[PDB]
């Protein structure tokens, strides 16, 4: 739960 | 977390260059 | 013992035919070299994300998009390299080649599109989808043979370009 | 042989973060690569042996040297990125690379000193290597969270963009 | 995923064979990289599938140009050595390789049109799986024992050196 | 047989 | 765990060595050549130090290559100095350069020692630990005066030639 | 083994 973490959870739902 | 094979291609694919 | 890998191994291998080609050239002046780097990548991506999961369906349409807009700039390119070529051989091969790219790009698209929207999705028969991608193969495997020959045509042409090692 | 286990680890944890990745065009990455096969360096000089004093010395400003070109390529990546919330966090992170690394320099000197003298207690000794292991722990996992952080403002780059790092995977022997 | 196993476990002892030696001044540890990826490939492609009758063709062109460059590679090699022994089982060893290559397209091109086909009974395309499998496992071996020869022949070279190739280990990411 | 690091490095030392 | 049985502190100055070297084309560069292959000698010897079956000659032998390697450089840099007009740069250079054949010297000596008494039951802890010291210190002393040479050979290329291009 | 072999054995006893 990192932004790196956050931006890969928004391009993939 | 750390990264899949997946999730390292979708940073390659959206990064700009 | 295990595969490596969840790819289209054409595809990838497609990818890598025209890095190979590519990679010997420097991209310093010579943006058809950096067009085709771009696809050649572009590629090998479109290899896994044919194959599906979280984030591929949008990302192979994307993907498409950004080879398509690398299929502009080949073109676009190897076309004013054309112009400057002053013989009869060289210059006719190398539009017979470059002006296919376009058209390539286009179809290539349209059936990213078509993977991509059955990618995940139960409504899809094993003719259809096995097709589908077989189409999307042909189309792959004939843009990165067609960019790889117009690159060669190029440096054919080149009497402007760098074409440095 | 017996080398120091958390330093390793640490070593070895910003590896990992970093080895899946291109060193061309990303001295980030390359200076990741490099800070971490130093620490695993360190991980060995710190039991001490021949040769180490000197070594224990120049291996920390090994790492200061390369912890300064992490901080400074981590300041230019946050200058492009229009993401404020990204760019913020990745400032934080990066800026309190320099405090640690001159702290592990001195630290390092500190253990490299205590190395072969017979006037040092084991109390002294023990403590002067948990300083060090704390302050490398906090080095290797503050680049570890300044390169993520890198690779999320990466995406996020205005498109005039003045400095842009290059992000993509290293080929596997079988691809 | 499925694969043929055989090919891949031979094209794994060919790159174990090759991945500890760096490739720079070394085109035959180069030429013997790609070639260990080019059989991991083809042990993917003799399953069928999309686009594979193309590439199956292609693959086996790429493994046919890469065993020339082995082969002439590892004549000039020979040709330094001052050991006559090691002279000859290079040469024996590398100047099958050509044939063997050959062979190889030649059933590449057979499994390929086999691929799709219905009126192919099962026996005749699993007999000319066992006929390619059996001609790339004599590739890579043959191929294998040449770099182990060159390594040999390149300790027994003549002071006044026309050719000679740089062997030197890779360096570990702890070193 | 199979190299190991000792191995290569005499070879590496050897091999001119 | 520990992935080598080296000495670490040799495989070091062999790094820092290979690290300043690296910058620089070899091709019209002879001192470049003989650093870099000093940096690999210099990196074998920190897996001879140990020992094993091959290492007792192995040592003596990447020591003799060290040695000569080492001659290279201090001949090359010579002639730097002489085309050198600056008092400076020039003095520094041959501070610097002409101590290499003395520290190579001793670096031979003593791995003649070490390399006796791998594998040898009638040698002291106290012994093995001292002829390892002055082993690494030798070792460690020649990589940085080699180093300094590189760079000082450079700084006085401002002009026998030499090529720096990157 | 072959050649190679032989070689490292040379240099090992």
């Amino acid at each position: 739960m990192d932004d790196l973490d956050a931006l890969l959870a928004d391009l993939e739902s | 977390s750390n990264l899949s094979e997946l999730d390292r291609l979708l940073l390659e694919l959206n990064a700009v260059q | 013992l295990g595969s490596g890998e969840v790819i289209n191994q054409p595809m990838m291998m497609a990818a890598r035919q025209l890095h190979d080609e590519a990679r010997k050239w420097s991209s310093k002046g010579n943006d058809i070299i950096a067009a085709a780097k771009r696809m050649a990548l572009l590629m090998a991506e479109m290899s896994r994300l044919v194959r599906g999961g979280s984030g591929t369906k949008r990302a192979l349409i994307q993907c498409a998009k950004d080879i398509a807009k690398a299929s502009d700039e080949v073109t676009r390119l190897a076309k004013e390299v054309a112009k400057q070529c002053t013989d009869k051989r060289i210059r006719t091969n190398l539009l017979q080649v470059c002006e296919r790219i376009p058209t390539i790009s286009t179809q290539l698209k349209i059936l990213s599109t078509v993977k991509a929207t059955m990618l995940g999705r139960t409504n899809i028969s094993d003719e259809e989808s096995e097709q589908a991608t077989e189409m999307l193969v042909h189309n792959a495997q004939n843009l990165m043979q067609s960019v790889k020959e117009t690159v060669r045509e190029a440096e054919a042409a080149s009497i402007t370009l760098r074409w440095v090692r």
